[PDB]
C-alpha cells in the first residue's frame, strides 16, 4: 500500500545527462553504465515509515543498500543509517536524493559529476545540496 | 605566512576586470576601483592552516568574508574568528590562479557569478570560475596604470620627456601632453616595474648609468638591462606618495635636482634619503 | 613553472612514504633515492593540469591513473586521458600539495598509510590529502648524510682534521665521523649546508676573509652566504655533483692541483669543470 509520492518496487537510476546509461556498482564504487538487462542494474526501493525515508537496495545483492563512506562517494554497503534517502520530487521521474541526515550541518545529495553533458566513468558521490536546480544531482527511477 | 598580513585585490579568473567589492556587509563583483573598496587583508592562523579574509573598510573596520551556511551565499560579517570565516587558499601553479576553498567545509570553493557580479559557493569544476587571481594592491593599482608623475614639493610640475625626439626627462608644468604621460607596467619575472612614455611605442624610463645620475628614455628593444627596470615603495599614511628606486642598484632613487621646482630642473637618480625630492605622487590624469 | 621538473612526491601524514611505481602498481613506499620513487611533471596549458610520468627505466610511458569509477590509482601507458590528468594545487602558508583529478576535480589522492597505497577522497582538512612535492635531488640529499670523494681518488674523502682543529683536508676513508656529512637544505636560501658529524653545529664554510681556505665553523650567525653551497648533477651521472658556494657562485670546491695525496688541500677555487672540481657524494658503507 502506498505512503508517498514513490512506490515500493524495483527500479532503473539514471542521471538526466543520459537516457541509456544506468546505475550498477563497478567494485565498490557506483556508475551509470550501458544497458546490460542484469539485476545489477535493478534497485529495490522501500519506504520506511518511521523516519519517512527510502532504503535503496541492489536486486543482484539484496542485502546491500546504496549507502556513502567517509570519502565522499556512494556505496553499497549494509544496512545502517547511512543507507535512508530522502528524496524530493521535481518532475514526473525526476529526484535529488538527499541524505537523510545532515552532513556536515548541510544537506547533501548524490551528485555525477559531468564534461559537456558527458558522465562515462564518473562514480556518484554525495555532495553539498542548496536547491533544486543542480543537474548534477537530477536523477530518474524508472519502474522496471 | 609568505601571505600573512598581505594587502590584497582579489580579481576574477573568467572577468579580469571585476573585483571583489565590500559595502556596508555585501560583498560583489565590480569594475577597478584602485581603492579600499576592493582590498582584503588576508590573516593567517597556523593552527588552522587557513586565512580569514578582511576588507579594509574605512568604517566598518571588523568585516571579513564569510560564508553564509547552510546557504550558498557570500557576505561580509563581524569577525568572530569562526571556521566559516576561513578559507584555503590553493595555488593552481602554472595557471598563477587561486581556488579558495571554505575552511568549514572544504567540498566547498568560492565561484564567481559574472552575470549576476557577486560570489557563491560551489562544488569544484575545471572553468574559470572558481579561480581568482589574487595581488598585492600595489601592483595591483599600478600595473597597466597610465599616470602623470608629479614631484611632491610642487604638485603642479610633473617628469615628461621633452618630446618625440629629445629623450631628456626634465620638470615641467602639467600640460597634458602625452610626453608627460607615463603607463606602468609590472614584470613579475623581474619582480619590478617599467614607466612607458605614451609618446613613444617602446620608450622607457632609464637610468643612464654609464654617465653619472642621468635619467632619460630609451627603447625598451633592449633585452636585458636593469637600469630600465624600478620598484616603487608607498610611503605610508599616503595613497598616491612613493619612493621610485632602481633595479640595477636600489640605492639610487628617482631625484628631483637640488629640490628645485623650476621648469627644466632635471630628472634623475641619486643616492636614496628619503626627503620630500625623492618623493613622487603618482596620480590619474585628470 | 613546474614543467619538466622531476620531483618526488611524499606524504604529509607521514614524510617517509613517497610515491613508489613498479610494473603499474602505484604504493608508498620509504625512501629509495632512485627512479622507483621519481617522477616527471608534464604540463598541458590549455587544461592546466599534469601528467605525473613514472621515471622507471624499464618502461618509459607510464603515467599516474585513476582507474575511474573506481576507488584505484596505478599507472598506466599514457594516451592523454582525462583520468591522467592532474591539478596541482599548492595549499600556501602549509607549503604541500593537494592533487585533484582533472576528470573530477572534486576527488584528490588520498594517502591510505595503512594500505601503503593511494586513494581518492573530496576535498577536506586532513594530512592525509596533503603531499610534498620536492625536486629529486633535494629530496634525496636533504638530511642525507654522507661521504664525499673527489673524481680523481674515490678510497679517500673530505674530511675536518679533529673536534678541536677545524681544517678541512683529503684523507683515506676510515669511517671517522670527522669522514661524514649531514647535508641540510635552507628553503629560504634555496642552498645547502654540509654539517660535520663530529660537531653539533660544524658547517663547512668557504673562509672569504682569507683567499681561498675553506674550514668548519658554528652555523649559529643568522645570515652568511660563505656557509651555504650548491649541489649540481653532473650529467650522465647517478652521484657526481660539482659544488659551488653561494656568495659567489664561481667559486667551486677544489682539491688542491688535483694531488690525490693524504693532506692535499680542499678550498674554493674559479669554476674550470676540471675532474678535481667534481665530487662523489655517496652513503657510507
Ligand atoms: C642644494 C643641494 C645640495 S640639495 C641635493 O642636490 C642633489 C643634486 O644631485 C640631490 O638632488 C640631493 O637629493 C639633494 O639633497
Ligand atoms: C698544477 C696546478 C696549476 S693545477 C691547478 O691548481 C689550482 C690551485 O688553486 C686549482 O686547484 C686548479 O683547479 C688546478 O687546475
Amino acid at each position: 500500500v502506498e505512503r508517498t509520492f514513490l512506490p515500493n518496487g524495483n527500479y532503473n537510476i539514471k542521471s538526466i545527462f543520459s537516457g541509456s546509461l544506468y546505475l550498477n556498482p563497478v567494485s565498490k564504487s557506483l556508475t551509470f553504465s550501458n544497458e546490460s538487462s542484469a539485476n545489477n542494474q535493478k534497485w529495490n526501493v522501500e519506504y520506511m515509515a518511521e523516519n519517512r525515508c527510502f532504503k535503496i537496495s541492489n536486486v543482484a545483492e539484496p542485502n546491500k543498500y546504496l549507502s556513502y563512506d567517509n570519502f565522499g562517494f556512494i556505496s553499497l554497503d549494509s544496512l545502517s543509517n547511512r543507507c535512508y534517502w530522502f528524496p524530493i520530487k521535481i518532475a514526473v521521474n525526476t529526484y535529488i536524493m538527499l541524505s537523510l541526515n545532515k552532513v556536515n550541518e548541510l544537506d547533501y545529495a548524490w551528485d555525477i559529476y559531468d564534461t559537456n553533458e558527458n558522465i562515462l566513468s564518473q562514480p556518484l558521490l554525495l555532495l553539498p545540496n542548496f536547491d533544486i536546480y543542480n543537474s548534477n544531482q537530477m536523477f530518474k527511477l524508472e519502474k522496471i | 605566512n609568505s601571505l600573512n598580513d598581505k594587502i590584497v585585490t582579489i580579481s576574477c579568473k573568467a572577468d579580469t576586470n571585476l573585483f571583489f567589492y565590500q559595502v556596508a556587509g555585501n560583498v560583489s563583483l565590480f569594475q577597478q576601483t584602485r581603492n579600499y573598496l576592493e582590498r582584503w587583508r588576508l590573516i593567517y592562523d597556523s593552527n588552522k592552516a587557513a586565512y580569514k579574509i578582511k576588507s579594509m573598510d574605512i568604517h566598518n573596520t571588523n568585516l571579513v568574508l564569510t560564508w553564509n551556511a547552510p546557504t550558498h551565499n557570500i557576505s561580509t560579517q563581524q569577525d568572530s574568528n569562526a571556521d566559516n570565516q576561513y578559507w584555503l587558499l590553493l595555488k593552481d601553479i602554472g595557471n598563477n590562479s587561486f581556488i579558495i576553498a571554505s575552511y568549514k567545509n572544504p567540498n566547498l570553493v568560492l565561484y564567481a557569478d559574472t552575470v549576476a557580479r557577486n560570489l557563491k559557493l560551489s562544488t569544484l569544476n575545471n572553468s574559470n570560475y572558481i579561480k581568482f587571481i589574487i595581488e598585492d594592491y600595489i601592483i595591483s593599482d599600478l600595473n597597466n596604470f597610465t599616470c602623470k608623475i608629479s614631484p611632491i614639493l610642487d604638485l603642479n610640475k610633473v617628469v615628461q620627456q621633452v618630446d618625440v625626439t629629445n629623450l631628456n626627462v626634465n620638470l615641467y608644468t602639467w600640460d597634458y601632453g602625452r610626453n608627460q604621460k607615463w603607463t606602468i607596467r609590472y614584470n613579475e619575472e623581474k619582480a619590478a616595474y617599467q614607466f612607458f612614455n605614451t609618446i613613444l611605442s617602446n620608450g622607457v624610463l632609464t637610468w643612464i648609468f654609464s654617465n653619472g645620475n642621468t635619467v632619460r628614455v630609451s627603447s625598451s628593444n633592449d633585452q636585458n638591462n636593469d637600469a630600465q627596470y624600478w620598484l616603487i615603495n608607498p610611503v605610508s599614511d599616503t595613497d598616491e606618495t612613493y619612493t621610485i628606486t632602481n633595479l640595477r642598484d636600489t640605492t639610487k632613487a628617482l631625484d628631483l635636482y637640488g629640490g628645485q621646482t623650476a621648469n627644466g630642473t632635471a630628472i634623475q637618480v641619486f643616492n636614496y634619503h628619503g626627503d620630500d625630492n625623492q618623493k613622487w605622487n603618482i596620480r590619474n590624469p585628470p
